[PDB]
RNA sequence: AUAGGUUUGGUCCUAGCCUUUCUAUUAGCUCUUAGUAAGAUUACACAUGCAAGCAUCCCCGUUCCAGUGAGUUCACCCUCUAAAUC
């Protein structure tokens, strides 16, 4: 199938059921259906805790690397993904959002002291 | 039952038993052999009951016969580059000659290996999806995990209708 | 109301069930009644509904004093394969789909506490090389940044900006301003 | 420096090659020229609305 | 009990045969009723006896009233018994392909534990011999008398692993898939062995039968075959 | 296969129609100075820009 | 050096005390059954298949290798404090590239407090068969290895079972294998029951295990008891060669002991029950001059 | 990468030279029947160019693909003629021969 | 999702979309932490790009390769 | 198909039809709770409301997603080679 324009991207596919998401890291044309064609399945991420309190996720760390040196982009979340596995920088949103958080929860606890 | 002599010769199970998979280099082979004469039975017997095979294991390769065409039998090879291999088969039983083509135009066991390994590669077993090509389709299979709501509901303060 | 209730091996092991059955399966006089000669292929979902009993309850049902527990293997082996080592399917023996179901909770049950014996295969190794030197297992010599406590990259950290950069901000975000945040805490309140 | 893990992954395979030097793996940007956002693009490559 | 079906005779027993003349006694035989029919008005029955240990038999009772012939049935049959070989005592020593009239049975030697999918008659006179795990395909026109004749004969027929191994003076050893490659040899010849091997056929010029080479290949797709059954 | 002739047609037709009658950067960049918006198409500004 | 259980010669002397029995080794499986086959053979032909049997079961034989206990991995990647306490619960990631050993494939965890670490050997196996399954493995273990189902397992004989579970569940280098064989090592030493691994490949395990405990004196009992009195004296010069600076090899030095005086210095010697060695060592000398 | 026509190398039979410099060829590749797994000769047409008109109604010939077709239906050149029709040499001895007997013997060079 | 031909909703006409308000400081930090950020992963990018193109090289007129099928035609010969 | 019923005064053979099995839709009668999956008959006609914005103006997007099954060997492999991503 042709597309007018658009590029091969790493994105996280949603599968699963009902209130029980799962995450299929693919890369595939950026057009496609999330849950579509794709080109090639790079990984797995399961976010709910398991029995052991772990959030897994699969990384084929070869395959990626050489998607990404074939031209292909990256969603925002398999960056911040990459970024917690130590493959990439610390996204600079995942700071922001901690220092936020924790400015949130520091006027939370100065309200529980002038209380 | 099945029809005509030596029917297993119509079975896939026989028709897999071949063991030449020949080079990529070869295109054509012509089968030269005449249908009387003693000297020229095993050629015969290859036609009967080796062809089948060999083309099985080798559909895109060209296989054509000739019948007393000439004194003898003989096989032709025609490779891509050109070039012409003459195997002379008088007086050679049939698994001679399988043996013998074999040897000069078929490809090793090492190489075949190498190929079903490389075949391995394209089903990574830690891929999820549709059982035609993996093994499981969700990681609600996989113990310890959180399983399906198909099959265990799960508790109400994980379902979005007792979250709003 | 049964006395072998806990201890319900015992059960097989008196003369009560010796005479009922003798020597051969529990099911083996159950007879099922169907139309035609090829039977459906599931057999009833249970006997037992609603505390009444059906006209023609299974193996398991039609005897109060057979219960399906881990323990019970003499009555668990009754529905595996001597040969195969495989349970049968419900319309083989005739039991109903509930009692077919507790039936093969308690196999793997009992195989699982090593009370029924089963076939373990020999298996071939994990790994060919079992070597445990390489760096994936082994320690990675630390990062400088990490031996002086130092963030992985400097952008890590809050940089308050230079004053001029700020009032440069502010004239571009004329009317649109959100209060200036100074640098986050250093640690996450508690 | 390299991000972590590919800094881990990258001194465990010199070390499986046999190479021993303890020089800390370094990404070159001096060739990333970070230009800035508010740069003149090129008008050439530009579009044209249409007529409507 | 009922037979194959509720208003069928066949499949009901008969009991064990009457004592002879001869002065013998059959309470190990138990008899079985293959068929009823009405003569036009008398009864032809068709009867099979056997005492699970290989003896077995069969034979027809004419006369008008049921019961007579019933009795005639049986006490003709325990004087016409045929003896089975039994591989291990539970199944044939290989498979048999006959013809009898228009009627063909296909019957096929199966490990221990497959039980007898056959036909119910055939069922019933193995349950009668002593055969407890073979397969068997009926074809042609199913007619009891002619099926009887031809599951006695080709049983009767069978030639044994010790008959094999005198017949080619070789040793006849067993490859069993859950023995691993370990050989079991079941006969030996009783005099001397041929120290010549066997001519090892590269390719035998059997007649193989189109529905088992379908099966084999997954060709078949039969919604009726391998259904879930009560066991026999 | 039988040939769509319209459609190049068409499409020919559309490409001179399009080259002719180009609108002119006095048309497309115009601007209502009282509600910011082009006349050309209608579309308001982005407020940062007012 | 003093020789591993890999060495040739140990290798070599394990083997022919383990023996092979073709019945024990290719025993009938309980699992699905397909119709026989058969063969005419000739005197030649069933010996050369008998000899491919033996072969066979050679390769089936092939014993494990004994490894020691694996050393913890505590091993840090990173610390980044700015991630502390933005997520409640850890995130393993496993790089899932097939062309990889499982021991050399890079398995992390990054922790809530924003530590990114190496996984643990026990976090390591289970993600290996999440992501990699293996026949006979589990993601979380059996409770047939708790004690109380193993003392039912040994209760029942079942030993071989228990080392093919323990095998397929548990790495070589783990410490449940470790613990899992050892019990069952001290439960056949304390038991007497040597001969059900005798021509099985876990035999091997058992006698280095033995040797290395100075704990021989059983099966020098039950071999002498079996009339395989080649394997005591096997196992007699393997202990001294895996203790020579002990005062039995000194005793079979400075006597020149060989044959059967090689176990008299050993009951003399180092050995706990050194008088019931001489018992039945005398008891099974009188039956052989006797027949 | 040496030519765009998917056949590279065949053998046929000359079945028609009508055509100036052209050779209707038939080629006969063997085809699996699904059903009866048996093998069935498939026939198939090419045209190919004879520059010289060398080739006659029967004889065998070897066909190698065009770089390119030079018309709608020639994508081939004939390379060379296996066997000439009723002008066969045997390729094993090099002498000639008429069916299955030598017309000259091999034992008189 | 509609098309460039489907009118957009009358309750829309009159919309008009409010930028959201900006804090200085935070700004101008993210603004540095993006241009980092960005710089180190284009550097990335550009070694796996190499990577790539240096196994599709030692693929095709490699030296193993070469071995290889100077070794696989001395065979042929 | 492990097969069964039905032609004749009767037997055997041939042969059709039907029975038994498993699904999907609709209809009758009857239906309590929870989780999950699926969900016009009609390429017939459509009231009404939404489904495409973003952005310091240019551009970019609205060619995608979503829908249907009317027509129907444009889908797959090789050669060559545009547009697009790096
Ligand atoms: S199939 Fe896994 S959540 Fe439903
Ligand atoms: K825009
Ligand atoms: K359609
Ligand atoms: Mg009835
Ligand atoms: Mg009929
Ligand atoms: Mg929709
Ligand atoms: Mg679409
Ligand atoms: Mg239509
Ligand atoms: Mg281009
Ligand atoms: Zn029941």
């Amino acid at each position: 199938k042709a597309y007018r324009g658009g590029h091969l991207t790493i994105r996280l596919a949603l599968g699963g059921c009902t209130n029980r998401p799962f995450y299929r890291i693919v890369a595939a044309h950026n057009k496609c259906p999330r849950d579509g064609r794709f080109v090639e399945q790079l990984g797995s991420y399961d976010p709910l805790p398991n029995s052991h309190g772990e959030k897994l996720v699969a990384l084929n760390l070869d395959r990626i690397r050489h998607w990404i040196g074939c031209g292909a982009h990256l969603s925002k979340p398999m960056e911040k993904l990459l970024g917690l596995a130590g493959f990439f920088p610390l996204h600079p949103m995942m700071i922001t959002n901690a220092e936020r958080l924790r400015r949130k929860r520091a006027r939370e606890v100065l309200l529980a002291s002038q209380k | 039952p099945m029809k005509g002599r030596f029917p297993i010769r119509r079975t896939l199970q026989y028709l897999s038993q071949g063991n030449v998979v020949f080079k990529d280099s070869v295109k054509v082979m012509t089968v030269n052999y005449n249908t009387h004469g003693e000297l020229g039975e095993g050629a015969r017997k290859f036609v009967f009951f080796n062809i089948p095979q060999i083309q099985y294991k080798n559909p895109w390769v060209q296989i054509m016969m000739f019948k007393n065409m000439t004194p003898s039998p003989f096989l032709r090879f025609y490779l891509d580059s050109g070039e012409q291999v003459l195997v002379d088969v008088e007086t050679k039983s049939n698994k001679e000659i399988m043996e013998h083509i074999r040897k000069i135009l078929g490809k090793n066991e090492e190489t075949l290996r190498e190929e079903e390994e490389e075949k391995k590669q394209l089903s990574h077993p830690a891929n999820f999806g549709p059982r035609k090509y993996c093994l499981r389709e969700c990681i609600c299979e996989v113990e310890g995990q959180v399983p399906c709501p198909s099959l265990v509901p799960l508790p109400k303060e994980m379902r979005g209708k007792y979250k709003a | 109301i049964s006395p072998y209730k806990d201890e319900p091996w015992k059960y097989l092991e008196s003369e009560e069930y010796q005479e009922r059955y003798g020597s051969r399966p529990v099911w083996a006089d159950y007879r099922r009644n169907h139309k035609g000669g090829v039977p459906p292929q599931r057999t009833r979902k249970t006997c037992i509904r609603r505390n009444k009993v059906v006209g023609n309850p299974c193996p398991i049902c039609r005897d109060h004093k057979l219960h399906v527990d881990f323990r019970n293997v003499k009555l668990l082996e009754q529905f595996v394969c001597a040969h195969t080592g495989i349970i049968f399917y419900a319309p083989y023996t005739g039991v109903c789909v509930k009692q077919h179901k507790r039936l093969t909770q308690a196999i793997q049950k009992a195989r699982d506490h090593g009370l029924l014996i089963y076939h373990i295969p020999q298996v071939e190794p994990r790994d060919l090389d079992f070597s445990t030197s390489h760096g994936a297992v082994s320690a990675t010599p630390p990062a400088p940044t990490l031996v002086s406590g130092d963030p992985w990259y400097p952008w890590y950290n809050w940089k308050q900006p230079p004053e001029r950069e700020l009032s440069r901000l502010r004239r571009l975000y004329q009317g649109h301003l959100q209060e200036e945040s100074g640098p986050p805490p250093e640690s996450m309140p508690k | 420096p390299y991000p972590p893990l590919l800094r881990a992954m990258i001194i465990a395979e010199r070390q499986k090659n046999g190479d021993t030097s303890t020089e800390e793996p370094m990404l070159n940007v001096q060739r990333i020229r970070m230009e800035p956002w508010d740069y003149p693009a090129k008008q050439e490559d530009k579009g044209r609305a249409k007529g409507t | 009990e009922r037979g194959w079906s509720g208003n069928s005779w066949g499949g009901i027993s008969l009991g064990p045969p009457d004592p002879g003349p001869c002065g013998e006694t059959y309470e190990d035989f138990d008899t079985r009723i293959l068929e009823v029919r009405n003569v036009f008005k008398s009864i032809r029955v068709l009867v099979a006896v056997g005492n699970g240990k290989g003896a077995a038999g069969f034979s027809i009772g004419k006369a008008t009233d049921r019961m007579d012939a019933f009795r005639k049935a049986k006490n003709r049959a325990v004087h016409h018994l045929h003896y089975i070989e039994r591989y291990e005592d539970h199944t044939i020593f290989h498979d048999i392909s006959l013809r009898f009239k228009r009627t063909h049975i296909k019957m096929k030697k199966q490990p221990k534990g497959y039980g007898l999918r056959c036909h119910r008659a055939i069922i019933t006179i193995c349950r009668l011999i002593g055969i407890k795990d073979m397969y068997a395909k009926v074809s042609g026109s199913i007619n009891m008398l002619s099926l009887t004749q031809g599951l006695f004969r080709g049983l009767s027929r069978q030639e044994t692993h010790q008959q094999l191994a005198d017949k080619k003076g070789l040793h006849v050893v067993e490859i069993r898939e859950e023995c691993g490659p370990l050989p079991i040899v079941v006969a030996s010849p009783r005099g001397p062995l041929r120290k010549d091997p066997e001519p090892e056929d590269e390719v035998p010029d059997v007649k193989l039968d189109w529905e088992d080479v379908k099966t084999a290949q997954g060709m078949k797709r039969s919604v009726w075959s391998n259904l879930k059954r009560a066991a026999t | 296969v039988r040939p769509r002739l319209i459609a190049e047609l068409a499409r020919r037709v559309r490409a001179l129609r399009e080259q002719l009658n180009r609108p002119r950067d006095s048309q497309l960049y115009a601007v209502d100075y009282e509600t910011l918006t082009r006349p050309f198409s209608g579309r308001r500004l982005p407020v940062r820009a007012w | 050096k003093k020789p591993t259980f890999m060495d040739e010669e140990v290798q070599s002397i394990l083997t022919k005390m383990t023996g092979l029995n073709l019945q024990k080794t290719f025993k009938p499986a309980i699992q699905e059954l397909k119709p026989p086959t058969y063969k005419l053979m000739t005197q030649a032909q069933l010996e050369e298949a008998t000899r491919q049997a033996v072969e066979a079961a050679k390769v089936r034989l092939k014993m494990p290798p004994v490894l020691e206990e694996r050393v913890p991995i505590n091993d840090v990647l990173a610390e980044d404090k700015i991630l502390e306490g933005t997520e409640t619960t850890k995130y393993v990631f496993t790089d899932i590239s097939y062309s990889i050993p499982h021991r050399e494939r890079f398995i992390v965890v990054r922790e809530p407090s924003g530590t990114l670490r190496k996984a643990s050997w026990e976090e390591r196996d289970r993600m290996i068969q999440v992501y990699f399954p293996k026949e006979g493995r589990k993601i979380l273990t059996p409770i047939i290895f708790k004690e109380e189902n193993l003392r039912t397992m040994y209760s029942q004989d079942r030993h071989v079972d228990v080392l093919n579970l323990c095998f397929a569940q548990f790495e070589p280098d783990s410490t449940e294998y470790i613990k899992v064989h050892h019990k069952t090592y001290e439960d056949i030493d304390k038991r007497g029951k040597y001969d059900l691994l005798r021509s099985t490949r876990y035999f091997g395990g058992m006698v280095w295990y033995f040797v290395n405990n100075k704990k021989i004196d059983g099966l020098l009992i039950d071999q002498i008891q079996r009339d395989l009195i080649d394997d005591a004296t096997n196992l007699v010069q393997l202990y001294h060669v895996l203790h020579p600076d002990g005062q039995s090899a000194q005793g079979a030095k400075d006597q020149a002991a060989e044959g059967i005086n090689l176990i008299k210095v050993f009951a003399k010697t180092e050995a706990q029950k050194g008088a019931y060695i001489e018992l039945t060592l005398q008891t099974y000398q009188e039956a052989l001059s006797r027949h | 990468v040496r030519s765009s026509v998917h056949a590279r190398w065949i053998v046929g039979k000359v079945i028609g030279t009508k055509m100036q410099k052209t050779a209707k060829v038939r080629v006969t590749r063997l085809v699996l029947d699904p059903y009866l797994l048996k093998y069935f000769n498939k026939r198939k047409t090419y045209f190919a160019h004879d520059a010289l008109q060398q080739c006659t109604v029967g004889d065998i010939v070897l066909l190698r693909a065009l770089p390119v077709p030079r018309a709608k239906h020639v994508k081939h050149e004939l390379a060379e003629i296996v066997f000439k029709v009723g002008k066969v040499i045997d390729p094993v001895t090099g002498k000639p021969c008429a069916g299955t007997t030598y017309l000259e013997s091999p034992l008189s060079s | 999702r509609k098309t460039r031909h489907d009118p957009l909703a009358k309750s829309k006409i009159e919309r008009v979309n409010m930028p959201p308000a900006v804090d200085p400081a935070e700004f101008f930090v993210l603004m540095e932490r993006y241009q980092h950020y960005r710089q180190t992963v284009r550097a990335l990018r550009m070694e796996f790009v190499s990577e790539v193109q240096r196994k599709v090289h030692e693929a095709r007129a490699g030296v193993l390769a070469e071995r290889k099928a100077l070794k696989d035609a001395a065979e042929h010969r």
